[PDB]
RNA sequence: GCGAGCCUUGGCCGAGAGGUCUUGGUAAAAACUCCGUCGUGCAACGAGGAAUUCCUAGUAAGCGCAAGUCAUCAGCUUGCGUUGAUUACGUCCCUGCCCUUUGUACACACCGCCCGUCGCUA
């Protein structure tokens, strides 16, 4: 039901991708941050087969947009990337306040379904992790068309008021490759 | 910007009334000192103010008092004089010094109100129960963890003896209860009521109580089986209250029946007569009777907002009653009863509120004169401006005109109403009347001086003002408050149908009607920039407008009670709300927000008017007065260590010549470590321990073995930790060596097999037992 | 082991466009192993403080190659290959977060009763 992460890199870390990969850590009780001494292992396929795992998610960078987050679903293999547009200088937080086991409520702004359906399987599939069901944070997914944002946020109330706070690292993504899968 | 007011305990209040008697205190016997809305100080048998203690400057404190508002409970003097002590309507107690006005200590831990209060014998204690339904004992230093006895479920009346031990208790939930003072238990509760005990009297040796059942029980005090002798039924209604005669020869009785009896051969029935009395026992039912301390006379606490004295037909005392007097009061309560209207003179020197039966006039705090025509209350009242005729409207539609120097009527307006004068107010001048009235027409008055055909002076009535038939559903006509423009260019009025409509000086063209009004209005009113107007309504909320209509500006809606009066400022900068709720909140006339809220009424106030100085503040009430304003098993090893100290201690005693672990016998504590263990992880603690703690061990198997005792343990719980133990370590890898703690075993453990043994064979018996006649029943 | 798996001097011919030859500056498998010789001056910051972050095997570190744009040099990026330590195998003590049990002022509403205003009708 809950989906397993596998954070892989390549050998040497910078960290400007350091703070970046720790925050893809903070997506725990499943995500396991994993450094290679291989820049891709040939044998991807032969420990997600072992451990079971569901997904693995893969990070880079290159020139024709800027860096990439790679996600895959290890028992269909699909391919989806993102661009990541703000990659310079994030915050050095590895946790602040609760855990990342709260699930929270899924807010989607902008709703294409004709074709980013697709994304809209994935992110649900991705970010159900935690099984408690009550709402004590939030995250929001706007788009703008083939943009894509992500903010954190938490519950702020007092005498009457909802009040949201911009926690975390904040992400401006757009759609990178989306590769056609197989059904199997 | 900036406001009045202060958020101080005292601005010149005269908002004491000094009035609503419950109880009274005798003090240096040719005085006595009264509960009252504060503490008040009277001659025992002249009444004059002596003194009076209330809200002020105390020596050495600030927003301190001498008495609080909030009707006082009980009021007593110590026996020696020394000490002052008032439980008031909040669960605090106060403690007062009697020469001076400083507050001693503060006694609070009362969830209620006090229900009673008085001084014991010794001095040294004070007790008091309270309406959370039991009694707490109070020592000089403060000791509330003496006694506190509660197995009740409404108030308490009766109580002590005078010999320091043997308490008695009549309640208030049809109970009388008997408790002993060593070690308190209900030997027996004695009960021969339904409904609440009201006052409660021992002769010297009869305990008789007074209940809802119209009845009298006697009682005696050396009682056991209960003690009963006779009961005085049917006086014609429940009885409230009595008291003894200080020379205890007689015994008075009171009640709600309006009449006071006593008892004479006292006896078990009145035998003296009654006919020599003069100054007939009360014109409304009383609260609590005391004997004078002149012993002649008799003291009378009523409800008639005033306490009084009389006498007790008898050969030592005076044989009839003498006429009741009153103390000095200020012209407060010397006169009758509530305000409901107020009046504001331009010479900030002449102040006058209305009663049923009087019109008070005052400066500030002193009071000139009275005049009394009044066949009711005022609904409203007006000055003339310059001060020198007033002008009062009844609850009998009647307008009526009064001289400043006398009491003496000299016109009497005339009476073409058929109901009673909602509003009125004169214009700038003064000499137009504007009125309230349900004869569906406005109604205009002349005034001047009487040197013509026209009189001025009985306000003859030329114009007609009536086109009133404006159909509705809430109500067609019926007026509330009217205001006069004071660029005196137009009237303002307030209607029943939810509007209020705007026209002009002379006949009628139309200018602005309001509405949006869920509750019909109760005031409005106009500023002196004439611009924007506010209106007060019966839904909580406060509707400002100026021109528009529709377009809500603002709903001033936080309440929760009744609105009385919302009004300007008389230079137009903050308007200010008194209501239902005590509590009176200034608000800016420029913003939305809130300067001050005043809270320091206890009572309702029903109306309020600052006058045009604005220095001081005028409030109508329902107490009469104005308001003037401006982990485990090292703890083990503890108990072991402790304990074997303790048997280590006690076996050289006196054989060969610590306050808590927690018992007589400390091995108690061990046992009780062993209870408040959880059932899980306990071998985690245990397996911590060495050999020595074993050797330390099993002196207290053999200590509750010896002592027989299973009431604090078990003995799985006792085999349980000893199958730990041998599990862990040891017998033989603990010791090579025949010791005394090893053969002690021996014996020990002979001592379990037997008890168990016994319980083993009581079941090995009881079950086959229970089989044989289940074969047989077929 | 991943791959194919540039500025010019000058000269001969041609109306022409141009062609052709010299001269000169400018640009552009590694570590490893063995065998022999010598033996620290830095001109200038001279193994980098306060503080801070990260890390459990084929991993950290080190070294080189190739590719995308290349027949041609990224201050870019991605793959590839070689060598390959140390330390925890914990606990819940601090710290931080969850889930259960436990404790409670406060509190929808239901009983009876007091107090206060006004008023009906007999």
């Amino acid at each position: 039901m809950d989906p397993r992460i596998i954070v892989t890199t390549s050998r040497d870390p910078s960290t400007r991708l350091s703070q970046f990969a720790k925050e893809i850590k903070l997506l725990f009780p499943n995500a396991v941050r994993l450094n290679r001494g291989n820049y891709v292992m040939p044998n991807l396929v032969d420990a997600c087969k072992k451990s079971g795992t569901t997904d693995l998610v893969v990070l880079h960078e290159h020139r024709g947009v800027p860096t990439s987050l790679t996600i895959s679903h290890f028992p269909h293999g699909p391919t989806a990337q993102f661009s990541l547009h703000n990659v310079v200088m994030r915050h050095d937080i590895i946790n602040a306040g609760n855990q990342s086991e709260v699930n929270p409520h899924l807010i989607f702004d902008n709703f294409t379904t004709a074709l980013g359906k697709r994304v809209v399987c994935i992110l649900k599939h991705l970010f159900n992790a935690g099984p408690k069901k009550d709402s004590e944070r939030v995250i929001t997914f706007a788009n703008r068309g083939d943009f894509i944002s992500v903010r954190q946020h938490v519950y702020v109330r007092t005498r009457e008021g909802v009040e949201i706070a911009e926690v975390g690292p904040r992400f401006e993504m757009r759609l990178f490759e989306l590769r056609l899968g197989t059904l199997e | 910007a900036a406001a009045f007011g202060v958020i101080a305990s005292n601005a010149n209040c005269v908002w004491i009334p000094a009035s609503s008697g419950n109880s009274n205190g005798s003090g240096p016997g040719q005085l006595i000192t009264s509960a009252l809305e504060d503490v008040n100080i009277w001659d025992i048998k002249t009444g004059d103010l002596v003194s009076k203690l209330s809200d002020g400057l105390p020596p050495g404190a600030s927003d301190a008092r001498g008495a609080k508002p909030a009707e006082c409970t009980y009021l007593e003097a110590h026996k020696d004089t020394d000490l002052l002590a008032v439980g008031y309507a909040d669960g605090v107690i106060k403690v007062w010094d009697l020469m001076s006005k400083t507050v001693l200590l503060n006694f609070n831990g009362h969830k209620a109100a006090i229900t009673l209060l008085q001084f014991d014998g010794t001095g040294t204690r004070l007790i008091s129960g309270s309406k959370d339904s039991n009694i707490i004992v109070w020592d000089l230093v403060g000791e509330v963890g003496l006694y506190k006895l509660r197995s009740h479920k409404d108030s308490i009346t009766g109580f002590w003896c005078q010999g320091e031990d043997w308490l008695i208790s009549t309640s208030k939930d049809g109970m009388i209860k008997l408790w002993d003072l060593k070690t308190h238990q209900c030997i027996e509760t004695h009960i021969a009521h339904t409904g609440e005990c009201w006052g409660l009297a021992v002769k010297d040796d009869l305990l008789i109580t007074t209940g809802t059942d119209s009845q009298v029980k006697i009682w005696k005090l050396d009682i056991e089986n209960d003690k009963m002798g006779g009961k005085l039924t049917e006086m014609g209604i429940f009885e409230k209250q009595s008291k003894q005669r200080g020379l205890k020869i007689e015994f008075i009785t009171n009640s709600s029946d309006k009449t006071s009896f006593f008892y004479i051969q006292y006896s078990s029935f009145i035998l003296h007569p009654f006919q020599t009395i003069r100054s007939l026992y009360k014109i409304k039912s009383a609260s609590w009777t005391t004997v004078s301390s002149s012993k002649l006379e008799l003291v009378l606490t009523t409800s008639s907002n005033t306490i009084e004295y009389y006498s007790i037909p008898y050969e030592k005392r005076d044989p009839t009653s003498p006429a009741p007097l009153k103390t000095h009061t200020i012209e407060l309560q010397g006169q009758r009863t509530d305000v409901r209207s107020i009046d504001i003179s331009d010479d900030n020197k002449l102040l006058a509120t209305a009663s049923n039966g009087s019109l008070k006039i005052w400066n500030i705090k002193t009071h000139k004169c009275i005049r009394t025509f009044e066949c009711g209350y005022a609904l409203t009242c007006k000055f003339l401006p310059g001060g020198l005729l007033v002008i009062l409207g009844t609850r009998n539609g009647e307008l009526q005109l009064f001289d400043l120097a006398s009491s003496s009527l000299l016109d009497t307006i005339e009476d073409a109403h058929d109901a009673a004068i909602w509003s009125l107010d004169l214009t700038s001048d003064g000499k137009r009347l504007v009125t309230g009235s349900a004869d569906k027409t406005v109604k205009f008055w002349d005034f001047k001086v009487e040197n013509s055909l026209v009189p001025g002076t009985k306000n003859k009535f030329l114009p007609v003002l009536k086109l009133h038939h404006d159909t509705t559903l809430e109500l067609t006509d019926d007026i509330l408050c009217v205001r006069v423009s004071p660029d005196d260019r137009y009237l303002a009025i307030s209607l029943l149908d939810n509007t209020v409509k705007v026209f002009f000086l002379d006949s009628m063209k139309f200018y602005l009607s309001l509405y949006g009004h869920k509750l019909p209005v109760l005031s409005i009113d106009i500023s002196f920039d004439s611009k924007m107007i506010i209106t007060s309504s019966a839904d909580k909320n406060i509707k400002i407008w100026g021109l528009d209509f529709g377009d809500c500006h603002k709903s001033l809606f936080a309440h929760q009670d009744s609105i009385m009066n919302v009004k300007f400022l008389p230079q137009s900068h903050n308007f200010f709300s008194c209501s239902k709720d005590a509590v009176v909140k200034y608000w800016d006339g420029e913003k939305f927000e809130c300067i001050q809220k005043l809270y320091a009424h206890q009572s309702e106030v029903w109306a309020l008017a600052v006058a045009t100085d604005g220095g001081f503040v005028v409030s109508s009430s329902h107490d009469h007065s104005i308001r003037i304003w401006e982990k485990a098993g090292e703890r083990l090893m503890e108990a072991l260590d402790l304990g074997i100290a303790e048997i280590e201690g006690l076996e050289a005693y006196n054989r060969d010549m610590v306050l808590i672990a927690v018992n007589k016998t400390p091995e108690q504590y061990i046992m009780d470590t062993l209870l408040r263990i959880r059932m899980s992880q306990l071998e985690d603690a245990l397996m911590v321990m060495p050999f020595s703690y074993v050797l330390k061990f099993l002196k207290f198997i053999d200590t509750v073995m010896q002592n027989k005792t299973l009431l604090h343990s078990h003995l799985p719980l006792i085999c349980k930790n000893l199958f730990f133990i041998i599990k862990f370590n040891h017998k033989e890898l603990v010791s090579q060596k025949n010791e005394e703690l090893k053969l002690q075993i021996n014996r020990v453990k002979t001592e379990l097999r037997s008890a168990l043994k016994s319980t083993e064979d009581d079941l090995g018996f009881n079950v086959q037992g229970l089989k044989f006649v289940k074969q047989q029943w077929n």
